């Protein structure tokens, strides 16, 4: 436990745990116990803080909204009628802590340095290829699990909350999931660019709840898999087999997943609902179009024939396929789809006639107010752009979650970098320096 | 070559509203314009003098009052292409 | 404006007063002869940039409708370009060009700008029309108004600096 | 039939309705009912600009060009007044809709050319005596062609028109007299010419379709150059429905 | 210079009749403007109405005018068009449609005589500030 | 107000406390 | 929160900081066995 | 502050443009790239003096071998970059020329624009933009910005001068 | 003009441009690849790639 003997020093002290899996998962089950812990110490923050009849996103909460978006505590519109499911969350949540808290804290300082002589089961070798495998799978299927309690809540137990139901957003049960391979794997093709935007372009429940129900027997069969097989010849040649190696497998699959987290808050309206969330960036700036096309009809304009001062539409002009799109600067955004605008949506994209007498009350008072709410927001919170001046209090949850989980994937990244860099120089025997004496560029042939 | 908007200040649209060329959010500068009669003048333009703002169909005899007591604030120029192409009318690209 | 001042006290008219002010002290009263307004590689003599010098077109006195005498703000070294405003004897902004037309207020056209030349080579004469009016004012900025050569140099009409600026800077 | 999800992307929906072989009909027209157009699209095909011959004696050619705007460049959702004009003939007034595209045209040599393809204040006539449209009635009229770029509109040097400077702040003390034709803007507003000839009729719906031929004059850069006769060439539709 | 009784002496209704606001109705009076307010209406302008401000000269030429205390209650009670022509409930923030604005479903009859004040009150401190814009700022 | 100020008191000084008592104690630290 | 735990509201304004707090003991005890 | 300075400079001055003020940004940017690649790089090659994971113990400050490798070092640079050091002395040197000669450059600049002798504009551009309205460049859009600055901040930044602009005299893009 | 490779490509077949004019004064033709500019591209890169013959050699 020091560093003459580990090799390690104190900045490096966790790496002492490598060949420790007794004191190894008394750390694990620690964290995971800060994890709880703060999921629910958050959540009685947030509701602690709440307002009712207030916006959610006008009040700096990204923990009730998730549990909103689940069908607790909501009703139709996503307004607040019900606080006690939001309690329960944050409580249960956090009593869990202290279970996982005082194991975490038994299995680190007192509990069996290794577990591999106290239990065959549940001690391990980093380099043993079958046990890896085998608690690869069991946790492979714990997340299959997982996956089908969201299944279970969309489909048994109340449901979700549908921003796309009819006569407005509500609580909606799930009663046919797209099972179609074309439709869930066909989002894992889709391109990643404008107009695809990958898997983050799903926009109904119904791909959603079918894709975790994919997902959910995939982990299982998965979990089945790696537990009943040993690595295969190719993939013993392959691969780094040792502690850190591992775990840069994971800090890159993190990583991924970070900067997937980041562009679903940001860019998707389905799964984070705008209702909760607040509007996105494309949303905000569609709906100024939206307010000012219908502020200059009342006064008599023909949105339709309005001349820009460039020459294209003031109000409405073309996308590059042909597309009647909102006009200015938003024509960068005409691949936004909200449920307040879409009723306004034609074949051939905007319908003049539509905008001209179907406009109706609630869809002004929602471009307005995602006019007004635009993710834009200074550090010290201060709603607008940087030249606005001291009043509004307001920074989009969509720009603290976007911006939070790029720097935390980034970090994962140089961590994927740093500790995979690391796992294959110690696997190869140099990651403490240069051998003076086996120096193998001074054994190679001169490049001139 | 001259600039038509800059000579166009020197007539009475410098001065007062000019029903045939003024952007609408003009009409708020006195009571009782804005937006409904603001609307309908607008519409209904061009006019060949001030008083034909009286001749519009529809107006009720209070909106008639409210009209000839802003008539020394309304002036009638010739209409200017520069001034009403566009829906520049509704919406000269000017806020705050 | 003293040796004006002064002539007016010895009962000189306006027109005598300012015919008695020197070319070469008129000169100096003009920013295109200030070193703090040439460029780094903005090369040659002066007369490369304003051009060269022929004569004074005299002393540009700037009037209203209300017949209200009007002063154009003169440009500071540090501004590359200036907005064209006049304002009155106490400093109250009274007419200006402006950027946008569309909220106008203290246009030449709206507030009836005249000019009135004194002394150099449009002494006595006045004029009315807007855009030749804004053409003074715009060189008002610069302070005594002044006819130049350009063609002989070809001179871009780019300011440079003097000896002056080029051995300080050396 | 078609949503905007199957439409989106494709470039369909840059395209105007188009009616079957089958419709060579004839739609009646009452004397004692009024008409209006409840939709009209205009589907460019081909741009021709009418270059300039040098200086001589030359026939004034109209050249292909290559469109560099995408498909952007149809009108449509244009409505307006069909008059029954008791000779016969018929009138259409244009009202209100998508009656303009902005649109670049690409020339052997470089030269790009702007141009703002519309119909606005379109007013198109035919032949006296019409009892019913055919697939040999073609509409004649005039139509305004307002300046390529608005008032507000302001040059890389921050000039323009209802905005921006009056001179060359770049140049402080440059002759402005040169400059003039570049430091005054000028809201330019000409008429342009289009043929709308029928070759489908569908007399049941009312929908009539065919193709057209416009000429207009294109951007002259608030008046800084001089504009270039541009040709036109493509298909409409439009739905004809009582008032 | 301070916040003095002169300052925050502001009309009261359409009759010369004035009231004079704590200095705590006004600190109040601006929370309240930047809960339910402040969204379109920070600085005195209206960011989804530009062509509409909050200065005081403004609310006078207003149909009813709106340049005191009951002019501004019933305005957030029953707003109105610039003339009065129009009810906008439907569209804007009230009592009267506090179902479809929630934020507006506490405020009390004081509460909107401390919004009301504040319109007023910072007009005469802020000056051409209130309801100018960028220009000001 | 500072009922504030008590919790993070006694939950602040909680951490340390048991290093200070496992130090006095000389425990397994 | 509900009126019956109205009672932590200043405790539960607290303990989300409480993780913090561990990376913080990391270095205490650290500090205490002179960063072996 | 000093941020203020920065924007006063770019504003009025033009100070990007000024190829004094960019030898100073290679000096600042290419020392703060040789501090950078030099100490990961000799991190990279160190020598295995020890068998602690943590390599610092590894090394005496009255050693007179080297802690890293020269000759590792330079094939590695040499294949990845093409070239690399093969002295360690000009090396350092090297560290100390590239940032101090770059301050020296952008002092250069600075007292040129004591005296407003500043890399403002490009003639040959200007007659160009002034002929052709359509026209248009990256440095031209430039300097609208500048027009902007100045015109905005200068009543607050210079309160002596007294400047009252009128808002219609303003420099403003369409609806901003 | 005082072109001088100019007529050789013409002499033996090039007279198409990329930008879409031809010396012969037609419009709206396509030379492909082989136009002036394609021409004096391949020569460009056959200049390249001799250099670096010379170089072994
Ligand atoms: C300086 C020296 C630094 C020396 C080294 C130390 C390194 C760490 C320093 C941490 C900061 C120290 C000061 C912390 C004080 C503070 O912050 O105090 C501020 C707040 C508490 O203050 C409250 O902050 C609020 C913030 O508004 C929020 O709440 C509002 C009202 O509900 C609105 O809803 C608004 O939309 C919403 O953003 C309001 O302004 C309240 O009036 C105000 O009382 O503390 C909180 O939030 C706590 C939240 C902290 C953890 C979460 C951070 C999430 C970061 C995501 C993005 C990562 C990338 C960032 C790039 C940069
Ligand atoms: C290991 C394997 C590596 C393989 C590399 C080679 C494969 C290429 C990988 C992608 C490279 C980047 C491409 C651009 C990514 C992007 O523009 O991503 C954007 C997309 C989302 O796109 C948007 O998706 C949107 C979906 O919303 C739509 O649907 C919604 C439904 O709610 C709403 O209705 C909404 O209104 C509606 O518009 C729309 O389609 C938009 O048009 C569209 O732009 O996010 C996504 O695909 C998420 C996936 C990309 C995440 C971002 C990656 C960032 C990587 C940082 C690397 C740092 C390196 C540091 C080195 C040191
Ligand atoms: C997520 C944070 C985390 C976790 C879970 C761990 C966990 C662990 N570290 Mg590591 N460590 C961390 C962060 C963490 N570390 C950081 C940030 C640093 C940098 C300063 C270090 C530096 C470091 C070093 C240098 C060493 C360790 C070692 C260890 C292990 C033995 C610790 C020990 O014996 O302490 C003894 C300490 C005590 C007995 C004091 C009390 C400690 C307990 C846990 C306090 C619990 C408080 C909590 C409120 C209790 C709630 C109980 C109930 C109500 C639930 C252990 C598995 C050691 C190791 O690898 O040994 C083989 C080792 O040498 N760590
Ligand atoms: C990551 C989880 C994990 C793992 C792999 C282990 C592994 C081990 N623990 Mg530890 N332990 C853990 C968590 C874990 N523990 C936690 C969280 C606590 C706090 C409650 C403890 C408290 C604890 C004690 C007090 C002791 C051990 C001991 C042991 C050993 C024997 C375990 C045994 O016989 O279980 C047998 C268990 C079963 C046959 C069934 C267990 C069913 C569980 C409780 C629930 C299953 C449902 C589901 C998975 C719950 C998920 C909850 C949540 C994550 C969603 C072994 C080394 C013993 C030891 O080392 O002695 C020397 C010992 O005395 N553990
Ligand atoms: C947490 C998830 C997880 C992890 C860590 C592993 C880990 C492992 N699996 Mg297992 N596996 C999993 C889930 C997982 N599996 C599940 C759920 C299933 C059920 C479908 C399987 C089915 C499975 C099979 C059938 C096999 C493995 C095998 C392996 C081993 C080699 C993997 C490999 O070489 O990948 C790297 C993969 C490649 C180098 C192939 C090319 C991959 C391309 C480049 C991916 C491109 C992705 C793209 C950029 C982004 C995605 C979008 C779209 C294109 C899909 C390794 C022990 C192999 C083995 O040895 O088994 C004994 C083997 O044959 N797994
Ligand atoms: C103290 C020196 C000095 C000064 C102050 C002047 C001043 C003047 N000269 Mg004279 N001149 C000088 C020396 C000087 N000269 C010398 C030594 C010669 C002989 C070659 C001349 C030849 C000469 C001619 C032929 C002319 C002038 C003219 C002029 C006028 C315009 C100058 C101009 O535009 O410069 C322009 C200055 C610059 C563009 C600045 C150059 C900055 C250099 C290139 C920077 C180098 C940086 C370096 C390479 C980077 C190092 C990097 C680091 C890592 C090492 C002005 C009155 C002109 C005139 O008006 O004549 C009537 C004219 O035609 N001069
Ligand atoms: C890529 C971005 C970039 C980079 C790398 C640089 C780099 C540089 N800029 Mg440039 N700049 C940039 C963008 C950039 N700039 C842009 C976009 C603009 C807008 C136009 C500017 C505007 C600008 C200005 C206005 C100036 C620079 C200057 C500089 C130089 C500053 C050198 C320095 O460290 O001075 C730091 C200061 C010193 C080294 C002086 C001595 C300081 C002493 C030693 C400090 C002592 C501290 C004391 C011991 C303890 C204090 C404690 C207390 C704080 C608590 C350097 C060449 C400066 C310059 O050219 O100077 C000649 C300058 O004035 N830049
Ligand atoms: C011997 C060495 C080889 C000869 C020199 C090779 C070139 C070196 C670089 C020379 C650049 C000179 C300017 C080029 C543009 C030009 O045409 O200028 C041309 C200019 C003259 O400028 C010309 O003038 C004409 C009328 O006489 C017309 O107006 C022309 O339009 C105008 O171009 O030549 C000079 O000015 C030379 C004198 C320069 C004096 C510089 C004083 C400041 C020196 C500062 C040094 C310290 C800072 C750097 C420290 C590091
Ligand atoms: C670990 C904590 C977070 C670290 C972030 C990244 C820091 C290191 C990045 C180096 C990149 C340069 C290129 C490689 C450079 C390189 O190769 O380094 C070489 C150097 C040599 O260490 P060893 O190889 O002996 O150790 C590696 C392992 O075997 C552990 O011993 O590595 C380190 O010292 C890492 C120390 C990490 C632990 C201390 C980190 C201190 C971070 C301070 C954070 C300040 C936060 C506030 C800021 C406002
Ligand atoms: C290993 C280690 C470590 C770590 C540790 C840890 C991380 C631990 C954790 C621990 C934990 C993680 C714990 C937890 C706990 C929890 C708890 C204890 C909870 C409680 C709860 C409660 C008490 C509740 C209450 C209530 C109710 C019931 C209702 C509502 C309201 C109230 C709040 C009142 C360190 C680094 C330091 C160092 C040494 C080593």
């Amino acid at each position: 436990r020091d560093q003459e003997s580990s090799g390690f020093a104190w900045w490096a002290g966790n790496a002492r745990l490598i060949n420790l899996s007794g004191k190894l998962l008394g750390a694990h089950v620690a964290h995971a116990g800060l994890i709880v812990f703060w999921a629910g110490a958050m959540t009685l923050f947030e509701l602690a803080h709440f307002i009712p009849e207030k916006p959610m996103y006008e009040q700096g909460l990204i923990l009730i909204p998730h549990i909103a978006t689940l069908g607790w505590g909501v009703g139709p519109g996503g307004e607040v009628v019900d606080t006690f499911p939001f309690f329960v969350v944050g409580v249960v949540h956090l009593i869990s802590s202290a279970v996982l808290g005082f194991g975490g804290v038994y299995h680190a300082i007192r509990g069996p340095e290794t577990l591999e002589e106290y239990s065959s089961f549940f001690g391990y070798d980093w380099k043993d290829k079958n046990k890896m495998t085998t608690i690869l799978g069991f946790h492979l299927i714990v997340l299959g699990i997982g996956a089908l309690l969201l299944v279970a809540k969309a489909m048994f137990f109340g449901g979700l909350y549908d921003t796309w139901a009819p006569g407005g957003g509500d609580v909606r049960v799930i009663t046919n999931p797209t099972l179609d391979p074309r439709v869930i794997f066909g989002y894992l093709l889709k391109s990643p660019f404008g107009g695809e935007g990958w898997i983050v372009s799903v926009n109904n429940l119904e791909d959603v709840v079918g894709g975790h129900i994919w997902i959910g027997l995939i982990c299982i069969a998965g979990g089945i898999w790696h537990i009943l097989t040993t690595p295969f010849g190719w993939a013993r040649r392959a691969f780094i087999w040792s502690g850190e190696a591992y775990l840069s497998y994971s800090l890159g699959a993190l990583s991924m997943m970070g900067f997937i987290a980041t562009c679903f808050v940001w860019f998707n309206n389905t799964v984070y609902p705008s209702e909760f969330y607040g509007p996105t960036g494309p949303e905000a700036s569609q709906a100024q179009a939206m307010t000012f096309l219908i502020r200059d009809q009342k006064l008599g304009a023909n949105v339709g024939s309005a001349q820009g001062p460039t020459g294209l539409g003031k109000y409405l002009m073309r996308s590059p396929t042909g597309e009647i799109i909102f006009g200015g600067e938003t024509m960068r955004f005409w691949d936004f789809r909200g449920p307040w605008l879409e009723p306004l949506r034609g074949p051939n994209g905007l319908d003049l006639n539509k905008i001209k007498n179907d406009i109706q009350p609630w869809q002004e008072r929602r471009a307005a107010e995602y006019m007004t709410h635009a993710p834009l927001g200074s550090l010290n919170s201060v709603g607008g752009v940087a030249t606005e001046i001291n009043s509004v209090n307001f920074v989009s949850p969509r720009s603290w979650l976007a911006t939070s989980h790029f720097v935390l994937a980034f970090f994962f990244l140089v961590g994927h970098l740093w500790h995979a860099g690391r796992a294959r120089a110690a696997a190869a025997g140099f990651e403490k320096g240069i051998d003076r004496e086996s120096e193998p560029v001074l054994s190679m042939p001169s490049l001139d | 070559l001259v600039n038509v908007v800059d000579e166009k200040l020197g007539t009475a649209y410098g001065e007062k509203i000019d029903l045939n060329n003024t952007n609408i959010a003009a009409f708020i500068q006195y009571r009782g314009l804005y937006p409904t009669l603001a609307k309908l003048i607008v519409k209904n333009a061009p006019y060949e003098s001030v008083e034909d703002v009286l001749n519009i169909p529809g107006l009720t005899e209070r909106q008639k009052q409210i009209l000839r007591e802003n008539l020394e604030h309304f002036t009638v120029t010739e209409v200017e292409t520069a001034l009403v192409e566009g829906g520049d009318r509704y919406n000269n690209g000017l806020y705050k | 404006n003293r040796r004006v001042q002064a002539s007016l006290a010895s009962g000189a008219t306006l027109e005598e007063a300012w015919s008695a002010i020197p070319e070469k002290l008129a000169f100096y009263d003009y920013i295109g002869n200030n070193p703090a307004k040439g460029g780094l590689f903005r090369t040659g003599p002066m007369n490369k940039g304003d051009g060269i010098a022929q004569a004074w077109k005299g002393h540009a006195v700037f009037r209203n409708k209300e017949g209200e005498e009007l002063f154009v703000r003169r440009m500071p070294a540090f501004f590359e370009s200036f907005p064209v405003i006049l304002t009155d004897k106490n400093g109250v902004v009274k007419a200006d060009i402006p950027f946008r037309r569309a909220e106008s207020k203290y246009s030449f056209e709206q507030q009836g700008v005249t000019v009135s030349f004194y002394g150099g080579e449009l002494n006595g004469q006045t004029f009315t029309d807007p855009p030749t009016v804004k053409s003074y004012a715009r060189k008002a900025i610069f302070g005594e108004i002044f006819e130049f050569d350009t063609e002989t140099l070809n001179s871009d009409g780019i300011f440079r600096t003097s000896p002056r600026g080029w051995f300080t800077f050396a | 039939t078609l949503t905007y999800d199957d439409i989106v992307g494709t470039g369909l929906a840059n395209k105007c309705p188009t009616l079957d072989d089958t419709a060579r009909g004839a739609y009646p027209i009452d004397s004692s009912q009024t008409y209006r157009i409840a939709r009209l699209c205009l589907q460019p095909t081909t741009f021709l600009v009418k270059e300039e011959p040098k200086n001589k004696r030359q026939e004034a050619e109209f050249v292909p060009t290559k469109l560099v705007t995408r498909e952007t460049t149809s009108l449509d959702q244009i409505q307006g007044e069909l008059k029954v004009n008791s000779d016969g003939s018929l009138t259409f007034v244009e009202e209100d809709g998508i009656d303009f595209q902005p649109v670049t045209v690409q020339m052997a040599g470089g030269e790009r050319i702007p141009l703002l393809f519309t119909v606005k204040n379109l007013v198109a006539s035919t032949q006296p005596n019409v009892t019913s449209i055919t697939t040999s009635t073609d509409f004649k009229g005039e139509f305004n062609v307002p300046s390529y770029r608005t008032a507000n509109f302001l040059d890389p040097k921050g000039r323009g028109l209802a905005s921006g400077y009056d001179s060359a702040i770049a140049l402080p003390q440059a002759k402005e007299e040169e400059l003039a034709r570049a430091n005054v803007k000028r809201f330019s507003l000409t008429k342009g010419q289009i043929s709308l000839n029928v070759a489908k009729v569908d007399g049941r719906t009312g929908e009539i379709a065919g193709t057209f031929e416009s000429e207009q004059l294109s951007d002259d850069d608030m008046g800084a150059h001089e504009p270039h006769e541009v040709k036109i060439q493509g298909v409409f539709y439009a739905s004809i429905e009582p008032a | 210079a301070e916040l003095t009784p002169e300052v925050l002496t502001v009309p009261l209704n359409s009759e010369g009749k004035t009231i004079t606001l704590t200095e705590k109705q006004y600190l109040e009076g601006k929370r309240l403007f930047q809960y339910a307010c402040a969204s379109c209406h920070v600085g005195g302008i209206t960011k989804t109405n530009p062509s509409l401000d909050l200065r005081t000269e403004t609310l006078a030429l207003a149909t009813p005018p709106r340049d005191n205390i009951e002019g501004l209650v019933d305005y957030m009670k029953n707003p109105t068009t610039y003339d009065g022509e129009q009810e906008i409930a439907e569209v804007h923030p009230s009592l009267r449609s506090a179902d479809i604005f929630p934020k507006m479903r506490n405020l009390t009859e004081k509460d909107l005589v401390a919004i009301a004040g504040h319109i007023l009150v910072e007009p005469k401190i802020l000056g051409d500030k209130w309801g100018g814009g960028k220009v000001y700022y | 107000v500072i009922a504030q100020l008590t919790m993070i008191a006694m939950i602040g000084i909680a951490g340390p406390m048991i290093i200070f008592l496992l130090a006095v104690r000389r425990g397994n630290l | 929160l509900p009126e019956a735990y109205a009672i932590f509201d200043p405790l539960v304004d607290v303990l989300p900081v409480i993780p913090v707090l561990f990376l913080a003991l990391a270095f205490v005890w650290q500090a205490a066995v002179g960063f072996r | 502050a000093i941020f203020r300075f920065l924007l006063f400079f770019q504003g009025f001055h033009n100070w990007t443009l000024n190829p004094f003020h960019m030898m100073g940004v290679a000096g600042v940017l290419g020392g703060a790239l040789l501090c950078a690649i030099h100490g990961a790089t000799v991190e990279n090659t160190l020598f295995q003096d020890g068998e602690g994971a943590s390599t610092f113990r590894a090394f005496n400050p009255t050693q007179a071998e080297e802690t890293y490798s020269m000759v590792t070092a330079n094939r590695f640079w040499s294949q990845i970059f093409g070239i690399a050091f093969s002295n360690k002395r000009w090396l350092h040197f090297f560290m100390l020329f590239v940032p101090v000669t770059g301050l020296w450059m952008s002092a250069i600049g600075v007292v040129g624009l004591a005296l407003n002798l500043r890399s403002y504009d490009f003639i040959s551009q200007e007659i160009r933009a002034a002929e052709d309205p359509e026209f248009e460049t990256f440095y031209t859009k430039n300097l609208l910005l500048n027009e902007g600055i100045r015109a905005w901040m200068a009543p607050q930044d210079q309160p002596h001068e007294n400047f009252v602009f009128p808002e219609e005299v303003l420099p403003r893009g369409n609806a901003l | 003009q005082g072109m001088f490779v100019l007529p050789f490509m013409a002499r033996l077949g090039v007279t198409g441009s990329w930008s879409g004019w031809s010396i012969t004064g037609e419009t709206g033709i396509d030379p492909g690849f082989w136009s002036f500019e394609g021409v004096a591209l391949a020569h460009i890169v056959l200049s390249g790639l001799l250099f670096l013959a010379a170089c072994w050699h």
